[PDB]
């Protein structure tokens, strides 16, 4: 230590310099951590975590392909009628008609004309129905070709209905109102108010086709609903006027304008063409969601925010756009946290920024800031982090959002296009209690009515205060649904989200828009609720009367059952009790259905009989695959239905090794069925879904690369080696004589080797100037692939360990696909073919683009690193070796063997070769298809060619693995690599008929 | 995706496909990804399953169809599964690296049966029915053992 | 808060609103919790709330008007919540 | 290039993978010389590739898909394949010779 | 320097232990400073102070 | 390629720390990513380069040469050159031989 110190001093090395720097930084950390701790103690965790940014421009999802969705919607309606899913009494028919008319263009009309004109009305009643409806919808679409699209809701208005059953269960159901069966009658009901608000023809539900014929006809309103408003009755929906005293009072004239607009909207629909709207708080079940749907139906351009940006949410909005997005409409979905001041500013900058700068280049006409979080059970003394954060969302950041829009408009000199702010005001100013700072947020918004006059933003923003009534079903109010029938018995109105949305969409009509440009608008959409005195106590009494009745009925029914049980014993209830059957998975092969000859004879022309040489007609008799979604059966369920049946789940659980079959004694008792492969616990088929489906879906399909499936390949840590010239001799190391001489042969003078006489080993001493390789790791940006389901194992199918150890993994995919294709052909012993054909007449024309790439790795990389590699690795690499193994293990033919290599088109080249092989007379049966594997090296090179999608770019765009493969989309940016095999069995039709194999198709 | 749409669209136009009768596009790789050489084989399997079911799977990742594709009036890009009353023929197209273009057409198997007599058909139906029962037997035995 | 219109509402106004609203509610809450922890149900604290006739009439005062108008919820919350025995509400609408 | 040179971080052209494919030679032929839109059926048949080629070409012409077909075969000699044919004992051992 | 290294190794002295600890803490500082910077950008200086 | 001197690499565990060597920041971070605790990298403040210090227990690869016993092949005649036939240098540089 003393010698080291003396040398440290000679060298002017401060040995403690690093420990000294460390202790300075440890003090800096504690100072910063104290500042953070202090802010957490002041704001609380909820708030500090709550203000995290969500918004990014790259996550914005644009929906505008209404031109395509219109045709999809037509075809869906067409087939739903043909299949009897939609009848001539369903309102869905009329609603779909409206959405199709809203997208009317010349292409859509030609599409409809082709589909409807080529409909054979004699095939059945449903065909006559679709033909008649379709002809009417064509006439409608021609009339509205040059007409602005309309928001027009034809859904049945729903009232609240609470039921308590005999056993005291409470069922809340939305039930069709008796008096109010259309929105036009809803408006009439709103106009008339009730006794409590007193101060001192159509084919709907009977002939949808007739209702559709009426849709283009702008109904003339002789006498307006406003004329029917009784003297000294306040409508359930009304506008207020500020008195010279500064009080807001019912105004009959303004209210008449609003209600007449609602009536026109209800008969004729309203357009929002060329309105640009920002809406916050429009998630599923919200008011905002229904507002969004109407705006898109009227052709608006809408930015919708979400605090829960996910695939499920983007798919929700996509389905909304595809159903309701009219011509000229656009939906932009953005992640957004309204609790973040940075998100607010960034969002508005994004909206106003030029397309060149990566913005939308929009100017807003309306802002609908409905973002809210629920505060429940938070009285005054509990007001803390959450309530402060909620108040930031619901007040402060609304003012900031308005401010941002004002600044953007003013910076661009826009003084003649004000944005209407629809403020979600409340009649709840501390009346219910327990809602944190809710009431303070809502009441504070009322300052905007005065600030519009007193400040300098009136030309940029208009104020429309919507006092929103009791709206059932929302994030804020779903907890209050059970009592709503009771509230309505007072002659008061609660609203569905649809009705409330319709009320609020009334504020965006041209007449209300002009009114808010003159002065702030106050709209009471409160359904007379304000006239119910002592509302909170009234609602708490209705709740108790209901909960008490529920709990009493539960208790009295339980005791009456126990009394009956005691007096009558077990024999009284044993014969009353009844046995439940749980389904077992019965996996089917899905052979094609064969029709009676008479039916099948009607499809082909009569002349076809005896016309074809059936030796020259090629059929597919069987097919299979091994891919990211299992077999052909499981992949089809996922492709066609998006979910597994019981059969699909059990198949996937078996494929993935989750379940195994067991026949014999299991913990004493004899058991026949599925067990958990790990624990060996019995599993009922009905429980496979709950037990395994989440695992199945996580470890199937396109997903993050699993290193355990690819010999520890980790794209995040790709192993390379770097050549380095040794600057100084290495510490000697021991090696065998053989190895030492191989080092000497390589390095010559840059190495010294010396026998160690005792042991017979050699010292190896690499000298200055010698070449070494030092491993280094690269982060690669392709992280995702379509991988065969985790747990797939060729042994599950029966392939022996000797085969598994010999062949490249690709070969196992093929061997499985081939046996499965033969099973799909009903050929369980391939040698049965030789009852019908010569051994020379069974061919294999399947191929691969790249072959046994794991064997290539073996010979190019593993051999170079002197790793153990089987001596015959080269043979397992060849593209034709998979077909050789098939022949060697299963088929034993002496037929043609033509192995194509066609990169991504190999499987079609295979079929072309197989077809021609059969038509040439060289084969009667041909194994066709293709196969390829995924491995590190090919993934890297497809990345260097920029053919594959860059996962890191996808993650910047907020894409999850399941949405990275999006063919024909605006934002598609490269393919997603997968692995596996597909095989068909093709044969001459004459032979397929003689063998009696299933025929899936004619090639 | 552009070249393939344009190619199908030009084939349809040249052969006088009716205006208003677009081919319905299926894009299986949204779900599977691209397995290179197996690509066509998975598509062919799909095609066969479409023909025998009448069910046309939708491209559930088709969030927004590229506006450049609106010019291809003979193609329709569905986002959701359509249950049709029958598909008669499916086109499978493939484009490999190295100018490997391919196309296969698969026709519904029921068009074969119009070529034969009732007795031949009924003999076949019986044979296939027996083979199918034997295949189910084989399959379940194989799966569980 | 002077010369702070809607578009200028920023750090200062949020802080002012915390002083003039949020932390008044928290102060009342704290007194309620102290009284309730000690079982004091018969000695309520009268809260003299500095209310304003200025609810956005002058402009340029940041979140002042929002702070002052929000205090008016306390008149209803006194009836709807469980703190009425600990605190009474006296809203003084303070003139010029 | 892709299995060894890339692993040693040596300079390798970014599109090396495409030049490996068995069908890329035919693609270059078409791209540089022929410019057909005719059939392209690339066989892989190890030592019998050239005869498989002729069989495919013949059948392509007899099917009416082509009237003229470029048939044949090609292969290169490199270190790695030489080593593996030696490990399989398929090739003659020069030292024994 | 080579003699000092040999002695450091005999003594099982990690000479770089302190510079290594320092660079870990410098990363902790930058992570905490980013959290503080973020809260300042959200609340503003007036409020935070 | 010289069959008499075939280049392989042998994985060796470093028994003693290597002499530091200089690398770019990028490369140094790739060494650190690979070796984790078995390497130390330090900015050299003057130059902005990094010292890389492989420690005891780190994995290295040391080239070694094998004598292979297939020394002979049928080779295209020495001096064959695609340029003699007219093929441009751009094609030669792009394609596999
Ligand atoms: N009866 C009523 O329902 C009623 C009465 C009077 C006034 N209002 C008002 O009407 C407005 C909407 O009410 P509602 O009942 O429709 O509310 P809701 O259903 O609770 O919807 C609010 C939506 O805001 C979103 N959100 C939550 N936190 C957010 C955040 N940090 N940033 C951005 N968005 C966020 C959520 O959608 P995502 O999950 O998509 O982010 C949530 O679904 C509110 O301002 C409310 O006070 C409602």
């Amino acid at each position: 230590r003393q010698q080291l110190q003396v040398l440290a001093r000679y060298l002017k090395m401060d040995l403690d310099n690093g420990e000294r720097k460390f202790l300075k930084e440890k003090d800096t950390v504690a100072e910063l951590q104290a500042q953070l701790d202090y802010l957490n103690a002041e704001l609380g965790e909820f708030f500090v975590n709550g203000v995290a940014t969500s918004f990014s421009r790259k996550k914005a999802r644009t929906f505008d392909s209404s031109w395509n969705w219109a045709k999809q919607s037509l075809l869906s309606l067409y087939f739903e009628i043909i299949h009897g899913v939609l009848k001539n009494v369903d309102r869905e028919v009329v609603s779909e008609a409206i959405n199709i008319m809203n997208r009317s263009n010349d292409a859509l009309i030609k599409f409809m004309e082709y589909h409807i004109s080529n409909t054979d009305e004699t095939k059945g009643e449903n065909y006559q129905l679709v033909k008649t409806l379709g002809e009417q919808l064509i006439e409608n679409c021609k009339q509205v070709l040059d007409v602005d699209p309309v928001y027009k809701d034809v859904a049945k208005p729903t009232g609240p209905k609470t039921a308590i059953d005999k056993n005291g269960n409470i069922t809340y159901s939305e039930e069709p109102r008796e008096k109010v069966r259309k929105l036009s009658q809803y408006v009439q009901e709103m106009a008339l108010g009730g006794p409590i608000t007193k101060e001192s023809e159509d084919a709907l539900d009977k002939d949808s086709t007739k209702e559709v014929a009426s849709l283009p006809n702008k109904s003339t309103i002789s006498k307006t609903v406003s004329s029917t408003i009784p003297r000294e009755t306040i409508p359930f929906l009304h506008l207020r006027k500020k008195t010279p005293a500064g009080d807001w009072k019912y105004d009959r004239q303004l209210s008449s304008l609003f209600l007449d607009g609602l009536e026109k909207a209800a008969f004729n629909g309203v357009t929002f063409k060329d309105k640009y709207v920002l809406i916050t708080g429009a998630g599923k079940g919200s008011i905002g969601a229904e507002v969004l749907q109407g705006l898109l139906q009227g052709g608006a351009k809408v930015v919708v925010t979400t605090s829960r940006f996910s695939k499920q949410v983007t798919d929700y909005y996509q389905s909304i756009y595809a159903k309701y997005g009219a011509k000229g409409s656009t939906l932009i979905v953005v992640p957004f946290n309204q609790g973040s001041k940075q998100d607010v500013e960034a969002l508005i900058e994004f909206i106003y920024d030029t397309e060149k700068n990566g913005g939308l280049g929009w100017d807003l006409d309306a802002i609908i800031p409905f973002a809210a979080i629920p505060e429940q059970g938070i009285e005054l003394e509990h007001i803390d982090s959450k309530s402060e954060f909620a108040h930031r969302i619901m007040l402060t950041n609304i003012l900031r959002m308005m401010g941002c829009v004002k600044k953007q408009k003013s910076a661009r000199g826009i003084e003649t296009r004000p944005a209407q702010v629809i403020l979600p005001m409340s009649p709840n100013h501390g009346t219910f209690g327990g809602d944190g700072m809710y009431s303070e947020s809502k009441l504070s918004l009322e300052t905007l009515f005065n600030r519009w006059h007193s400040e300098s933003w009136a030309n940029q923003l208009t104020v429309c205060g919507a006092i929103i009534g009791w709206t059932r079903g929302t994030g804020l109010m779903s907890a209050n649904n059970i009592i709503a029938e009771g509230i309505e018995k007072m002659g008061v109105r609660t609203f569905s989200q649809k009705e409330m949305a319709f009320n609020l969409l009334g504020l965006l009509t041209p007449e209300v828009v002009e009114l808010c440009q003159k002065s702030p608008v106050m709209a009471d959409l409160n359904g007379g609720l304000q006239f119910v005195p002592e509302l909170k106590e009234f609602t708490a009494k209705l709740r108790k009367e209901l909960v008490e009745t529920s709990e009493v009925r539960k208790a009295v029914s339980i005791e009456t059952a126990l009394e009956h049980k005691v007096v009558n014993g077990n024999s009284a209830d044993a014969a009353y009790a009844q046995v439940e059957i749980q389904p077992r998975a019965n996996i089917q092969l899905d052979f094609p259905e064969l029709k009676p000859y008479k039916q099948v004879k009607q499809i082909a022309p009569a002349e076809l009989e005896g016309l074809l040489d059936l030796e020259r007609v090629i059929v597919v008799t069987g097919f299979a695959e091994v891919g990211p979604w299992g077999s052909a059966r499981t992949r089809w369920e996922m492709e066609a239905f998006g979910e597994f049946s019981l059969e699909g789940c059990v198949e996937m659980a078996w494929i993935m090794g989750f379940i195994s079959y067991h026949n014999g004694n299991l913990k004493g008792r004899p058991y026949t069925g599925w067990v958990d492969s790990k624990t060996k616990e019995p599993v009922d088929d009905k429980d496979v879904k709950a037990k395994y489906e989440t695992s199945i879906l996580e470890h199937s399909g396109i997903r993050l690369i699993e290193p355990e499936l690819f010999n520890g390949y980790n794209p995040e840590k790709k192993e390379m080696i770097q050549e380095v010239i040794v600057e100084e001799d290495l510490e000697p190391f021991e090696a065998s004589k053989e190895t030492a001489e191989q080092f000497k042969h390589q390095h010559g003078d840059k190495v010294d080797i010396f026998e160690i006489p005792e042991t017979g080993e050699y010292s190896v001493k690499l000298l200055k100037g010698a070449t070494l390789y030092i491993p280094k790791a690269l982060r690669f940006d392709r992280l995702v692939a379509g991988q065969i389901p985790t747990g797939w194992n060729a042994k599950t199918y029966g392939i022996s360990d000797d085969i598994i150890s010999q062949v490249d993994p690709i070969t196992l995919f093929v061997l499985v696909s081939v046996v499965e294709a033969f099973i799909a052909s009903g050929i369980t012993d391939p040698y049965e073919m030789y009852k019908y054909v010569h051994v020379s007449e069974v061919g294999n024309c399947s191929g691969s683009g790249m072959g046994g790439v794991s064997a290539l790795r073996g010979m190019f990389k593993d051999r170079f690193k002197d790793e153990p590699v089987q001596n015959d690795i080269l043979q397992e690499s060849f593209i034709n070796t998979m077909s050789a193994w098939v022949n060697m293990l299963l088929i034993s033919s002496s037929g043609p063997i033509k192995t194509p290599v066609g990169a991504c088109a190999t499987s079609v080249e295979s079929v072309d070769i197989g077809v021609e092989t059969i038509l040439s007379g060289k084969a009667r049966i041909c194994i066709v298809g293709g196969y390829d594997d995924f491995q590190e090296e090919g993934s890297f090179e497809f990345g260097n060619m920029k053919a594959t999608s860059n996962t890191l770019e996808e993650f910047e765009h907020g894409r999850t693995p399941a949405e990275m493969s999006r063919p024909a989309t605006t934002t598609r940016n490269g393919f997603m690599e997968a692995q596996g095999a597909g095989i068909q069995i093709i044969m001459q039709a004459d032979l397929a008929l003689k063998m009696g194999v299933p025929i899936y198709g004619i090639v | 995706d552009k070249n393939e749409s344009a190619t199908i669209n030009e084939m349809m136009k040249h052969l006088g496909r009716s205006e208003g009768n677009p081919v319905i596009g299926v894009f299986q790789k949204f779900l599977t990804g691209h397995p290179k050489g197996a690509a066509g084989a998975w598509m062919m399997n799909g095609a066969l399953q479409i023909l025998n079911s009448g069910i046309i799977p939708g491209n559930r990742n088709a969030d927004n169809v590229d506006k450049i594709l609106e010019q291809f009036e003979y193609v329709l890009y569905p986002s959701k599964t359509l249950k049709t009353d029958g598909v008669r023929a499916v086109s499978i197209t493939s484009f490999g690296f190295g100018q490997k273009g391919g196309q296969a057409i698969v026709v519904h198997p029921d068009y074969l049966y119009g070529a034969i007599t009732e007795d031949r058909y009924n003999e076949y139906v019986a044979k296939v029915s027996a083979r199918e029962k034997s295949a189910y037997k084989f399959f379940h035995n194989g799966m569980i053992y």
